[PDB]
């Protein structure tokens, strides 16, 4: 058993949750029936690579002085107060009332107003993981949820390969240019994105290819849209619209 | 289940949601107490949709600005006030609602009972090349529907069209106005299709309105739809409609005589303040708005 | 004509009429017409048949539609002033509306020729169709055939 | 006597309070409480698992509210009726029939 | 036996169809029949399970 | 040659065409080759059936 | 190996900018993780090509 005792002495020190651990257990009881030269074997070894690879409970601690950030954002980024303030009043009430705490964000103006570049610097601001993920007219939902990991050539969603690439499980996602997603009628992932989107049902998301449900309730998700009108209301009407 | 007056909000919201958003952020009331008054700004002004999902998000937004101003901000205990509001939730978005209140003629108000929620919609018109184009002049003055129409909604329309030139003749036969000039008008989308032709006893009004050019009388907002012959029907979706014309402060309303009934259904405090005036042949409602 | 919506209301009727056992006042439910306007609601339907008196130029007319057949009336009237010059020859162009389709276009133009031709031969002296503009409505709802 | 099944709609505009009043409902029968989104859907399969034969088959997302709410006679939630896809890719509307 | 027992214990106490309850039996007799090494074998006691 | 045996008595009652006859027995001797324990003999089992 | 090799020997020999140096590089570790028979395994192969 060496890739299931690698990714299990993995497993030991990112603290999984309880019921992904048993999950994973039955999931490795099923790697044990299937061949050691099979194809699928290979599909899901490489299964088991992207799900071992997850980060489960590794948790960047945030800077909660607001000073730090006065200063980290100081360092890249000039003027603008009203954002700034913005911010700081986001760091200032989540501070006061106990634990992280999510809500979703967005700026919007002509490009190139540094958007991205505020987003990264919040990132290593509040210490979160940075991954971008544009959206611009997207719309197959292989790239969002993945595939079934029963077809040909499947692959995990993107967020699962972000959680892979960021080692954190509390990063700051940055899925970019909202606005001109592609809603059609052959699965819309403007409508799949409500999953991620739902302030209690993240944290028991699940998507076709790998079964298990992930926690997302940590992350600290962001989101960009050069204009708010266009966005789909249901979508829209969550999250604060910063200019 | 149908959606919620004004001031049934408050008691909504002072109990089963304020609360809840407090026990999200995670205070007790000793700290972060939110008067009445802070509820019924709230609720007047800066959301006015038939859901109680947008005030949701307003009072989530002052609990975690309030979360901020305790764990490091400086009160050990906020008290929002109105004067106060403004910082917390920003300045006020709509205030004026209902656009026009001078209403200059040819433009009516129009209840709708769209997909989700009922909205005032107007409905307006303009002529759309010179009048006088030949004092002799023979050319049917046609009309110009736009607004995303349906098509059954063009058979609506040209029938309310008919029905006006018929009814300039029956009154003042010396105007000409109608049947001598092109015509644009528009309806603005968001009915659904299958009560389409509800709008049209409005549009009959627009255009008459037109005509003599004088304004209609103010905030009397109307429904209906038209027979080609001056009988009105039955419109579909009441309570929603009364609702939303709740909201945009009218103070007078015409439905047709067939739904005397179902608006009585309706709880004795919703119809507060309203001044009903039921009506069948479309003469009536002539009597009622312009005069 | 179907059965379906009337098995609707009956069924309607009897549960409410459960409510009233289970829990409620009467053991033993009895609906009477004057009862009825309470357990069902008020009146849907009352104005059968739309027009009555048929201002002129409105008839009706039988339609085999999709489902069952309904009396869906047809109407029609002027399009603009009629004497736009006494001496005028200009052909009172008609026009048809309402989702026709295009075999019910042909449909209409014999039955308009059959209109002109028949007023000249019975008394010449009126002249109202060849000499001006008529829309004509015909409503959706028969099929095809 | 007995518990019975029936089924029940309610509709109007978004946030009027629908689905908590299911909960409600849940808590005062007494039976378990189970949502379940359909909103957009095109998967057959979730309706009936799939044939156990194909590669990485479960049962259908109903069995799964069995298996968890333990109880024969639980309160199923079918959320967004209206928004059910219907497709040329097998209408799972014909298969909730 | 064993998981086959606590599952056996588990059909005692709910009332099974006799028509599920032969299936789950001979289901069973299956997983008698199966070797426990095969992953046909897993994909059956996935399905008992 | 349990499964089949009850297969076989099944057949013995209901009168099939020859035709079919010959090709459940085909299938039936084919099935006897397959292992006792191979996916593909858990599918035709369930085809058998 | 043979065509992320033949890759590789070129790119000793022209100068890809960095960020193609980069992108190559990743696109030729992906390269050997999927199947010959796979289909996005054709359109990445020759995407790298
Ligand atoms: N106040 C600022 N401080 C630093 N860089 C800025 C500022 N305003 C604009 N920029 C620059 O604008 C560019 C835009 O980058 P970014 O926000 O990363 O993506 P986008 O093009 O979507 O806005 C960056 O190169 C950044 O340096
Ligand atoms: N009468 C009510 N009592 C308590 N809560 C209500 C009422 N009406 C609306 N709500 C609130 O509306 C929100 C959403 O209601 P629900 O129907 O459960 O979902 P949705 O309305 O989004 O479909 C809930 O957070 C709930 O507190």
């Amino acid at each position: 058993d060496a890739i299931e005792e690698k990714f299990r002495e993995r497993l030991k020190e990112l603290v999984v949750p309880k019921h992904v651990m048993d999950v994973v257990d039955e999931e490795l009881s099923k790697l044990g029936l299937l061949d050691n030269h099979s194809s699928e074997f290979n599909v899901t070894r490489n299964y088991l690579d992207w799900l071992t690879s997850i980060p489960w409970g590794k948790y960047s601690n945030e800077n909660l002085d607001l000073a730090r950030a006065q200063a980290v954002l100081e360092e890249d980024h000039y003027g603008m107060e009203d954002v700034k303030k913005r911010i700081l009043e986001f760091i200032a009430v989540s501070q006061l009332r106990g634990s992280t705490q999510g809500k979703i964000l967005c700026f919007y103006g002509p490009p190139g107003v540094g958007k991205t570049s505020i987003a990264r610097s919040i990132a290593r601001a509040l210490n979160r993981e940075y991954f971008r993920f544009s959206v611009g007219g997207m719309t197959d939902v292989a790239e969002i949820k993945g595939h079934r990991r029963t077809y040909v050539g499947a692959m995990p969603g993107k967020i699962i390969q972000c959680l892979k690439k960021t080692k954190t499980e509390n990063p700051l996602i940055l899925i970019d240019e909202v606005d001109k997603i592609g809603r059609g009628y052959q699965g819309d992932p403007s409508s799949a994105l409500l999953e991620l989107l739902d302030p209690e049902q993240n944290a028991n998301f699940l998507d076709h290819y790998l079964d298990v449900p992930v926690d997302l309730s940590k992350v600290l998700f962001i989101c960009t849209a050069n204009v708010t009108d266009t966005i789909p209301e249901p979508l829209r009407d969550r999250m604060e619209m910063i200019n | 289940v149908s959606g919620y007056v004004a001031q049934e909000k408050l008691a909504i919201a002072e109990r089963y949601l304020v609360p809840q958003a407090r026990a999200l952020c995670g205070l007790d009331e000793s700290k972060a107490k939110l008067s009445s008054d802070v509820l019924t700004l709230l609720i007047k002004q800066y959301c006015r949709e038939s859901g109680v999902r947008n005030l949701q998000k307003q009072v989530e937004k002052v609990l975690r600005k309030s979360a901020y101003k305790i764990v490091s901000g400086e009160a050990e205990s906020v008290e929002v006030t109105p004067e106060n509001l403004q910082d917390f939730v920003g300045k006020p978005v709509f205030t004026v609602e209902r656009m026009y209140d001078v209403t200059p003629p040819g433009v009516v108000m129009g209840l709708a009972w769209t997909a989700m929620g009922g909205s005032t919609l107007f409905v307006e018109t303009s002529l759309r090349r010179p009048q006088d184009k030949d004092a002799k002049g023979d050319k049917d003055g046609s009309l110009e529907v736009t607004g995303q129409l349906g098509e059954v909604m063009k058979e609506s329309a040209r029938i309310a069209y008919t029905f006006a030139r018929a009814f300039l003749m029956q009154h003042a036969p010396a105007n000409d106005y109608l049947v001598t000039s092109h015509i644009h008008l528009h309806v603005p989308e968001g009915a659904t299709p299958k009560d389409g032709p509800s709008a049209g006893c409005t549009i009959v009004t627009a255009l008459l309105s037109l005509a003599m050019g004088r304004p209609v009388r103010q905030n009397l907002a109307m429904t209906g739809e038209v027979s080609l012959t001056g009988k009105i029907l039955p419109v579909g979706g009441i309570k929603e409609k009364t609702i939303a014309a709740k909201r945009a402060g009218v103070t007078c309303i015409v439905l047709p005589a067939e739904n005397k009934k179902d608006f009585y259904d309706l709880a004795a405090f919703i119809t507060e303040g309203l001044e009903v005036h039921f009506v069948e042949h479309y003469r009536e409602i002539f009597d009622i708005a312009f005069p």
